[PDB]
């Protein structure tokens, strides 16, 4: 399937 | 390519049916789904345009990830350069509505799966959120479904050497699709067309 990139955001 | 309605019937068969919330044009709100599975297919065009390229978004509330599936992998600033989509606001309503803290993890993929003339989006599509339906912590990769495609980096989408693999991702999505859907099945030919490789070329 595919590379993913992971980022984390907060609100 | 695909319409609403086609994509609809093909992630019903595939047994999405209960977390799926619809297909949208750009303005797709974003996930207010704290205590369940959920997911959408996205246009990056308004309705009133007729409609562009599809997207998949998922939600998984165990972990707190908004998945975005998008078959050519852009960059975030690519798909606003190519399609004046951006999605902030669907990240924020999301993680607003739906996470505990207010945090998220946004997990995207970075490759493409589709050739550069193909207008198989909505299919990939179907294909990503048949993987989130039976594999919500692994869509991406590393599970049965999208262990039949293969992602090359985005850079490389118009370069001649990947072209046969791009091919090949897209036969494996039809027969995925021919094994899995029995809408696909009994439209095989209109769909094939509709959607086809060399579609742009036409
Ligand atoms: C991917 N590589 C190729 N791109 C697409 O398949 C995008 N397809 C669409 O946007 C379809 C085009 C279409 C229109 C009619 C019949 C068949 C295919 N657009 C829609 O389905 C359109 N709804 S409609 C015009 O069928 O009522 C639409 C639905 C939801 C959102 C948007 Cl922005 C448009
Ligand atoms: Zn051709």
């Amino acid at each position: 399937g595919v590379q993913s990139l992971k980022r984390r955001r907060c609100f | 390519g695909s319409s609403e309605q086609e994509l609809k019937a093909i992630v019903k068969d595939l047994g999405c049916g209960p977390y799926f919330l619809g297909t949208y044009d750009k303005r797709f709100p974003g996930f207010v789904s704290p205590h369940k599975l959920a997911c959408a297919i996205v246009n990056t065009a308004g309705r009133e345009t007729g409609g562009v390229h599809w997207m998949a978004f998922a939600w998984n509330p165990r972990s707190k990830t908004c998945y975005l599936f998008e078959p050519f992998g852009f960059s975030d600033q690519r798909l606003k350069q190519v399609y004046q989509f951006e999605y902030e606001s669907l990240l924020r309503r999301s993680a607003i509505a739906s996470s505990p803290d207010r945090c998220i993890t946004l997990e995207k993929s970075t490759q493409s799966v589709q050739g550069p003339n193909s207008a198989a989006c909505g299919l990939f599509c179907c294909m990503f959120l048949h993987a989130f339906a039976n594999w919500p912590q692994t869509p991406m990769d590393h599970n049965p479904t999208m262990n039949l495609i293969t992602g090359v980096p985005n850079s490389m989408l118009n370069s001649p050497q990947v072209q046969p693999t791009l091919r090949r991702n897209q036969e494996q999505l039809y027969s995925f699709l021919e094994r899995h859907s029995p809408y696909f099945r009994s439209h095989s030919a209109q769909i094939r067309s509709a959607t086809s490789f060399c579609h742009l070329k036409n």
